[PDB]
């Protein structure tokens, strides 16, 4: 049980030191994450609200 | 929404309910469906009550079977001014009789009827028009007409059937009229047919509607002429003119979705609402309910605590103001059921979590009651006793030579944030002065 | 500013403006931050930080003097602190909003006797304890105006305070349980009072005085008041000092108040309100000897627990439940160790229970009348050192070590193979246990305590051998199932292998060196999976490979700046695809090509702190459908709201949950019921077991008042005794009743009762040592509750299309006379035709028996029924007899192995004749097996029915009597004469076996009756019947079957997979498919075309019905729980949309469902909305549309009744493997979906989602290779997975808490340090 998701954790299953471009790649990772996660008529709004 | 005021029972039991199906008429008669002793039929015997005394007057076992057949169907009728009951025998015989009597009638004809694993198959029904009796029905081939002259000399005279349905399927138009029909329906998924009967019953005459997605478990008919349908999909409302076509509209009310099963559409027929407007009730899942006929669709269910709320409803209900009458039959009882229609009302509630907000204020207020205290106080005297740990006096044998040793910590402090401080005290026997 | 906390306020500059363009290169940019006062008076910073805004944020401050961490900072801003003692010992810890986690306390060795001669105690004791609202006051000049009320003057420091005169309490406490605690110093005379309630304790220098007597104390020491209405407590440094009982009403409004005469300096102070208490008494190796803890206002419970001389654990009592209401008066000992809760405790005298077996004495023996003497479960250990079992005893007399049901091992096992080929005494520990019903099993252990094999047989079925190899690091490398070995030896001997080898029936792994994780994981249903590691040692990527070595689809995650997983997809393979999964293993960059990848994003970009690090923002995206859901976990990542965000609407349908001590006390349903919103509180006593479910509702005053859904009521041992459902106008209890092992054997409420068999009657099989359910017997009586309408049998049930209208009316008719149905149309009796001799022959026709017996127990509704169980080698449930009438009393017996010595033949002629007999009769044909030639005779409806006039005259006589012809034609007169004509000539032909033959008439006088009762009656003959013949090694059924439904299932040649199915007597081959990794993708017996499934979930996402009839659409979140159902038409028209708002645990809460009947005008549709009110065993109703509806459950959690205002709506009856025997229901409102044992029945397809797995009931497999391997096979089930009966996430969670609380405190104290144990066995050698 955890706040982040381990690879475990998935369904889809069957650190001394950093170099500086690979902390340019996380955080190209990071960005590009953010980048992309950013009475019928109640029926309706929840019809909406569940999958589109 | 229909509120139950009250249920009245009758005096006289029907016997016990194992493998026996209900059938409850009221006297039909010519010039109305007007109120009258009713006579049910309960397994193979049929009973006779009064209204005014609402007791049990006979009970004759005229009957050959106990599940309504589709071979076999029953009614009363008045003719010649005499009140007649008329039945279906296991040998294709209408067996015609008075209320006392059994005048066997004379026949021009004997059906034969058998069952298909193809589920279509030969039934035959008991209509009434112009003020004869016509027992119509589809043997196995066809589907041909006949009308009892009556008892007597009376015989069964058959008028001319052409039609031979490419897909089979036999229910009457039921409404609520002086005539049991006007209508004869043939019904398939694609469409229904239906033909006019006539002072001769079954004409050529024929106006086919189109209905699709529907097989048409039930259809009824309006004295103001529009034509309902009641369908697995839902109740769909036509109007008959020159072509019979034309969709009025829609209400998805008695359906398979909402637990109209086979056994509950076929006890739902018509009534007046008395401003020459006619609205449909019957008996399903939830039980007795009742729905005006209208383009906004709104049916009534009642929820009330009782046990006579599922009752099989007779048909000729009756309407009087905001309260109806209906016949029911309950667990082979009889109960007369006063009820009430209610709209319902609900009023909304609304600023639910409206209140006021505002900002956060802080201010750092100290306390004058309250003074910080210059340089410490106290200091606690910790015990030796409690930080000792007793894991150097568990094993202290030593096993090779059979001495003794142990070394205890004599101070050990390293709750010191710089660095920690720590003297050993050792035990180890040796000859060494 | 973007928060404030108490006194202080937390303010921050995101330096959004400028970034890096492209990220190529750095910037090498100068930051310059300044902290300043604006105006003249002063500012005080405690603390500064500066970084980036992704990095997570945990610094972390120590204390100047006493050097430990006792304060911590989490990214969003909040402090949550630690309270350390004064030997540096954790002692509690403070959450970020202010009230504690945890208190603990331990004997300090101060307060201790030299010297002392006591028989019973506790060498130390530790006390324990969590509260509802709890705080510790810093007594800052801040914060304490608006804390305390303070009459005099008073001078403070950091967490002290050198207080004059009085301060009170503003929060005016009304709950059960109150308590503080501090640390004073008294000096000269100076005097302190704790005033609680009515109780008020004075501490002097010298002593503590209270009311009843007064204890020493030192001059310095922590005091721990504990006051409930009937109780106080008063500890002192660690030692309990007084307890004495209290007759104070309840606490309403009660007030704690210092007041001190003369100079003290209180130290800390942590006050306590709703708090959860836990006593333990521990021996010389701190092991528990005694537990008390708090259940209830004036409710203890007790548990003790003795031990051997050398150490080790010998018994353990139960729970027992001792009220301090009635105490008695003799003593008052409520936390304080108990001399008199066992008398037979010392060894020397006084009847040891070891010897003699039963106690004498409890205090309040809460058990005797159920555990009968004997409430412990003890244990007697081999001449050894060490701790090796040779005899357990459970509780019961029955269970105990001188009862019959007592566990015995043996160390030496009979087999010569397992003692050769395991070299005994060598580090191969084997131990072997056997059952009365004639089974074996005997498990191996290594060094390490891994099972190396196991081996078990049974009586007449083949042995199972299955086997581990591990590793150097102890890793599994490989297993082989009993298959292997079964195809190997095919016979006696057996060889258990002791290496890795290769063989298509292992199961491999090949972990890297030095023991990484698994590199290749090999089954022989799926395939081989590979996995692909990084430089830092991140699980990167995950490749499948067919069965022919090609790849068929690689999982990729992309991994975050902390180090956390941002994102996961799969992509097909391909060559290019393994090439970028080469070259990107290097580059850490993504793969290109993804279609489906679901991202997860928990807070860090906010701009609203308290959500930064806490909220798990998750966006889902299949191809072109997208969904988005965020959820916010508070400090211990338990859940207060989950949201459902989507990009229309700014607001989000959202459930809240207000909970404390990590359990749920309330749930905001987004639930509308009477236009008000439905808001559940869950109240729970002091043990933390669920007590109560209310629900909310408003009155407008501004009064909220709670209207009880369900009052619950527990044991003493955790397990639910009685549901109490006291909503609406029907009030009703289901009362569990337990027996002496501890298993449930009665469910009894006014509807429907059942009752449960464990050792008394069994269907072949004697009471195993498993504890497995015997038989179940129902008496439903909820008949007249009902519409009562629909329950009578007519004679349309049996009519269908294949058989003739007007034969049902005589076969009904047939039927009642008979007394099959009591006149109400409840059948009576199971109809059985080889049992009644005179019927139609329309009736006695084989098919025609087949139908109207089946339209007969579906449509029927029996007042009594049940099954008899008989269990297998696997553990599984192979047989099952069903008794519809009252043969519940006196049911047959299995045909193998029937007691015919009682038949008057001696033993050595009884073993030929059963020989003969046993080789002669093919049992399925019935009592036609007892003539020869029956194959002949079958030409005529005569013919097929002759056997039994002919076997009824061959012995009784009467029956027909020679004009049996009359009887049998009932619904014809012309076949009457065809049966006189062909009577005689069948007659006559029949001849008898050439064994029974071979037999003499002393035998024959009665014997054959009886033979052709159970022979006529035999397990194959019911329609309620559940059976598996063959069986695989791994548990594969070679043939099932339910009711007359016959499922022949040939399995594939290496794998656990189906290869062919035949459907019945039919024979026709209806085909199955599986997939690359063993999910079945076609199963035409179910009527599937196809099954599709979701890459991301691994669940099912497409079902197409046979013809294309219908087609199920679902989707899901990323945990795999359903999120919404579609099911369309033949014509693409969605015929019902279904949405699931699931709990974190799979639960659902709120469920919409639209249904359009007409498809082509959607704008009328039928709209219901329904809410579960869950509980400890299953779900205790559901409102839907302004009502709500009770459910019932039996064992097993299965769905049986369905109740509202006191009249079952519907009803369901099931039989085992979970395939449902009939339903009651007609309201479509009152239906539910949970069916059996709570998992949602797909109608249309006729398949459970069993625990995130499609399930059959037809065939009793599941569709999907299990995630954790529980048997040989993948696809076996059970057959019958009864529940806990212990509440759960009450009770045993609760319990957990405090068993880690003990860990720490043990840690702490350094009980898990070097040596530290009295015991060689836990020496360091
Ligand atoms: C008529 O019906 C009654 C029940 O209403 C039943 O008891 C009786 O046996 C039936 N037969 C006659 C002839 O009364």
């Amino acid at each position: 049980v955890y706040n982040v998701v381990k690879p475990n954790g998935l369904k889809m299953i069957w650190m001394r030191r950093v170099k500086d471009t690979i902390i340019l790649t996380w955080y190209k990772n990071g960005q590009s994450i953010s980048k992309q996660i950013l009475m019928a008529g109640l029926m309706f709004k929840k019809n909406q609200y569940f999958f589109t | 929404m229909l509120r139950i005021k009250e249920v009245k029972k009758y005096n006289n039991r029907l016997g016990f309910p194992a493998g026996k199906e209900v059938r409850i008429r009221p006297l039909l008669e010519a010039g109305g469906f007007a109120r009258g002793p009713i006579y049910v039929k309960y397994g193979r015997e049929l009973s006779k009550h009064d209204p005014s005394s609402r007791s049990m007057a006979w009970n004759a076992t005229v009957f050959d079977t106990a599940l309504n057949h589709p071979t076999r169907p029953w009614t009363v009728t008045v003719v010649g001014g005499k009140k007649m009951v008329l039945g279906v025998r296991k040998e294709g015989l209408g067996f015609s009789e008075d209320d006392p009597p059994r005048s066997l009638n004379v026949k021009g004809g004997d059906d034969m009827a058998d069952e298909n694993y193809g589920g279509g198959n030969s039934t035959i029904v008991l209509v009434k028009s112009g003020g004869k009796d016509f027992a119509i029905g589809l043997d196995d081939l066809k589907e041909l007409n006949s009308f009892g002259i009556g008892a007597g000399n009376g015989k069964l005279s058959l008028a001319l059937g052409n039609p031979v349905n490419v897909l089979t399927g036999v229910v009457l138009p039921v409404e609520q009229r002086d005539g049991s029909v006007a209508y004869v329906a043939v019904n398939s998924d694609t469409k229904s047919v239906i033909y006019k009967v006539d002072a001769k019953g079954l004409q050529k005459n024929q106006k086919i509607d189109v209905n699709v997605r529907a097989s048409a478990e039930k259809i009824l008919l309006t004295k103001n002429n529009e034509l309902l349908h009641i369908s697995p999909q839902g109740l769909n409302v036509y109007s008959v003119q020159g072509s019979a076509s034309t969709f009025k509209y829609f209400c998805p009310y008695f359906s398979s979705f909402g637990g109209w099963s086979r056994r509950f559409v076929d006890t739902v027929t018509l009534m007046d609402e008395g401003g020459n407007q006619e609205a449909l009730i019957g008996t399903g899942p939830k039980g007795i309910e009742y729905m005006p006929v209208d383009e906004k669709c709104k049916n009534y269910v009642v929820e009330g605590v009782q046990d006579a709320k599922h009752a099989v409803v007779a048909p000729g209900a009756t309407k009087e103001g905001n309260d109806i009458k209906v016949l029911g039959v309950y667990n082979g009882e009889l109960c007369l059921l006063t009820l009430e229609v209610v709209d319902a009302v609900e009023p909304k509630l609304d600023q639910g979590s409206p209140a006021k907000p505002s900002a956060e204020r802080v201010k750092a207020t100290k306390s004058s009651k309250v003074t910080v205290r210059s340089g410490a106080l106290s200091k606690p005297v910790s015990w030796l006793r409690d930080s000792l740990d007793e894991a150097s006096f568990k094993n202290i044998v030593d096993k090779l030579s059979g001495k003794i040793r142990f070394s205890f910590p004599l101070v050990d402090l390293q709750g010191r944030m710089g660095l920690p401080i720590k003297l050993v005290v050792y035990y180890d026997e040796s000859d060494g002065e | 500013i973007k928060q404030s906390i108490d006194e202080w306020i937390y303010v921050e500059a995101d330096s959004r403006e400028i970034v890096v363009s492209e990220s190529t290169t750095v910037k090498r940019v100068l930051f310059k931050i300044i902290v300043k006062s604006t105006g003249a008076d002063d500012v005080h910073v405690d603390h500064v930080r500066l970084s980036p805004v992704n990095f997570n944020f945990e610094g972390s401050v120590y204390d100047a003097r006493i050097g430990q961490r006792t304060a911590t900072i989490q990214t969003n801003g909040f402090v949550s602190r630690r309270l350390y003692d004064a030997y540096n010992r954790r002692i509690a810890e403070v959450d970020e909003t202010g009230n504690i986690k945890y208190l603990a306390s331990y004997s300090k060795r101060v307060g201790n006797t030299k010297d002392e001669k006591k028989r019973e105690g506790g060498y130390s004791s530790r006390i324990q304890m969590r509260a509802k609202h709890s705080w510790v006051e810093s007594f800052s000049p801040y914060t304490m105006e608006k804390r305390w009320q303070i009459g005099g003057t008073a001078t403070v420091e950091p967490n002290q305070a050198i207080l004059q005169g009085q301060i009170i309490s503003k929060e005016k406490f009304s709950s059960e349980s109150i308590c503080i605690r501090l640390v004073y110093s008294m000096s000269g005379s100076s005097q302190l009072s704790l005033t609680i309630g009515k109780t008020t304790v004075v501490v002097k220098p010298n002593a503590v005085q209270y009311k009843g007597h007064t204890a020493t104390t030192p001059s310095n020491a922590e005091l721990v008041i504990f006051a409930t209405p009937k109780l106080t407590s008063i500890w002192v440094d660690g030692h309990l000092r007084i307890e004495a009982p209290e007759t104070h009403a309840k606490f309403n409004n009660e007030a704690v108040s210092l007041q001190t005469s003369g100079p003290v300096g209180i130290k800390d102070v942590i006050v306590m309100e709703d708090a959860e208490i836990q006593v333990s008494y521990l021996n010389r190796d701190s092991k528990p000897l005694q537990e008390i803890l708090l259940l209830d206002s004036s409710n203890v419970l007790i548990r003790q627990m003795m031990y051997d001389v050398i150490g080790r654990r010998v018994a353990e009592t139960v729970w027992v439940q001792k009220s301090l209401i009635d105490g008695r008066s003799t003593a008052f000992k409520a936390f304080q160790y108990h001399d008199d809760f066992v008398s037979n405790d010392n060894p020397t005298d006084r009847n040891y229970f070891l010897n003699t077996g039963p106690m004498q004495g409890y205090v309040a023996t809460a058990t005797n009348t159920i555990y009968e003497g004997y409430p412990y479960s003890q244990t007697v250990y081999y001449n050894n050192p060490l701790e090796i079992r040779h005899k357990v005893g459970h509780p019961g007399v029955k269970n105990s070590i001188k009862g019959a049901f007592v566990h015995q091992y043996a160390i030496a096992s009979d087999l010569a193979f397992i003692q050769r080929n395991y070299p005994k005494n060598e580090g191969y520990r084997q131990e072997e246990e056997k059952s009365p019903n004639g089974k074996k099993h005997v498990v191996v252990y290594n060094r390490r305590n891994k099972k190396v094999a196991e081996y078990t047989q049974v009586k007449d079925y083949n042995n199972i051998l299955t086997t581990y190899i591990y590793d150097q690091h102890g890793n599994q490398i490989q297993m082989l199932p009993p298959s292997y070995y079964h195809e190997k030896s095919r016979s006696g001997d057996y060889q258990p292998e002791k290496q890795v080898v290769a063989s298509p029936w292992a199961v491999t792994s090949k972990y890297d060196s030095t023991g990484e994780f698994i590199t290749s994981k090999e089954t022989p249903d799926g395939g081989r999976v590979e996995f692909i590691y990084n430089e830092y040692n991140q699980l990167r990527y995950q490749i499948h490979y067919k069965e022919d070595k090609q790849a068929d689809k690689i999982v990729y995650f992309l991994y975050n700046i902390f180090g956390r997983m941002c994102e996961a997809g799969q992509v097909p393979a391909n060559p290019t695809t393994l090439q970028q999964v080469r070259e990107t293993t290097k580059s850490h960059q993504a793969i290109p090509n993804r279609d489906q990848a679901v991202y997860f994003d928990y807070g860090e970009t906010e701009s609203e702190p308290s959500l930064r690090g806490r909220i798990q923002r998750t966006v889902k995206k299949n191809k072109e459908v997208l969904f988005s859901e965020v959820m916010f976990f508070d400090e211990e990542s338990n859940i207060i709201r989950k949201s459902y965000i989507s990009p229309t609407t700014n607001e989000t349908l959202s459930l809240v949950y207000l909970q404390e001590n990590d359990k749920v006390s309330g749930i905001q349903y987004p639930f509308g019921v009477d236009g008000k919103q439905l808001i559940l509180k869950y109240k729970h006593n002091l043990r933390g077991e669920i007590v109560e479910v209310a629900r909310v509702e408003q009155k407008t005053s501004g009064q909220t008042e709670f209207i009880p859904i369900a009052g619950i009521d527990h044991d003493a041992e955790g397990k639910v005794t009685k549901i109490s459902h006291n909503y609406g106008d029907s009030k009703f209890d289901q009362t569990y009743k337990y027996v002496a092992p501890g298993y449930l054997v009665e469910i009894a409420n006014n509807f429907l009762t059942e009752k449960l068999y464990y050792t008394e009657k069994g269907y072949g099989c004697e009471p195993t040592g498993d504890g497995s359910i015997l038989r179940t017997e129902f008496k439903a009586s909820w008949h007249d509750k009902c519409d009562q309408n629909l329950i009578p049998l007519t004679a349309r049930a049996f009519v269908s299309g294949g058989i003739d209208f007007t034969t049902a009316e005589t076969c009904f008719d047939a039927l009642l006379n008979l007394g099959y149905i009591d006149t109400t149309g409840r059948p009576v009796k199971t109809f059985y035709p080889d049992l009644e001799t005179g019927l139609p022959m329309k009736c006695a026709t084989p098919s025609n028996w087949r139908y109207i017996s089946e339209k007969m127990l579906e449509q029927g509704y029996p007042e009594h029924y049940g099954h008899a169980y008989d269990y297998g080698s696997h553990g599984e449930l192979i047989a099952a007899k069903s008794f519809v009438g009252k043969e519940k009393d006196s049911l047959t017996a299995p045909l193998s192995k029937a007691s015919f010595a009682n038949a008057g033949m001696k033993s050595h002629e009884l073993d030929r004749f059963w020989d003969s007999l046993s080789r002669s009769i093919n049992k399925v044909e019935g009592t036609k097996a007892i003539f020869e030639g029956t194959q002949q005779l079958t030409t005529g409806l005569v013919g097929s029915v002759i056997h039994k006039p002919k076997l009824e005259s061959l012995l009784e006589g009467k029956g027909g009597d020679s004009s049996i012809c009359t009887p049998w034609s009932s619904g014809d007169r012309t076949e009457e004469a065809k049966c006189k004509r062909e009577y005689q000539q069948a007659f006559d032909k029949l001849k008898l076996k050439q064994v029974i033959q071979s037999l003499q008439e002393p035998v024959r006088k009665n014997v054959l009756r009886i033979l052709k009762n159970t022979l006529a009656s035999m397990l194959g003959n019911s329609p309620g019947d559940v059976e598996s013949f063959s069986i695989d090694p791994n548990g594969n059924h070679g043939v099932f079957y339910t009711g007359f439904k016959r499922f022949e299932l040939k399995y594939k040649h290496q794998k656990n997979q189906i290869a062919t199915i035949k459907e019945g007597t039919k024979q026709q081959e209806k085909m199955i498919v599986h997939d690359d990794e063993g999910n079945v993708i076609k199963a035409l017996h179910k009527k599937i075309d196809k099954i599709e499934y979701d890459p991301l979930t691994q669940r099912v996402s497409r079902i197409e019905m046979s013809d294309r009839s219908r087609t199920l659409e679902f989707g899901y979140d990323f945990r795999g729980e359903r999120t919404f159902k579609r099911v369309r038409n033949k014509d693409n028209d969605i015929i019902s949309v279904n949405y699931y708002v699931r709990d974190n645990k799979g639960n659902v809460l709120v469920e919409y469902k639209q249904e359009y009947p007409n498809p082509k005008d959607t704008n009328k549709p039928i709209n219901t909305v329904t809410a579960y009110i869950h509980g400890p065993l299953g779900l205790l109703g559901f409102f839907r549309n302004n009502k709500y509806y009770n459910v019932l459950l039996d064992h097993e959690g299965s769905t049986r009744l369905v109740i509202h205002q006191g009249k079952v709506v519907a009803a369901y009856d099931y039989l085992p493997y979970g395939q449902m025997i009939r339903k009651y229901g007609s309201n479509p409102e009152a239906h539910i979906a949970f069916r059996y044992t709570g998992q949602e029945f797909d109608e249309e397809t006729g398949l459970y989602n069993y625990h995130a797995r499609l399930y059959d009931p037809d065939i009793g497999r599941f569709f999907q290779m299990d995630p954790m391997e529980q048997y040989a096979s993948p696809y076996k089930y059970a057959g019958n997975s009864p529940v806990s009966q212990i509440d759960p996430d009450g009770q045993i969670a609760v319990t957990l808490v405090l068993m880690i609380i003990g860990a720490i405190v043990g840690a702490y104290l350094g009980a898990a340090s070097a040596n530290n144990s009295w015991n060689p066995a836990k020496w360091a050698w």
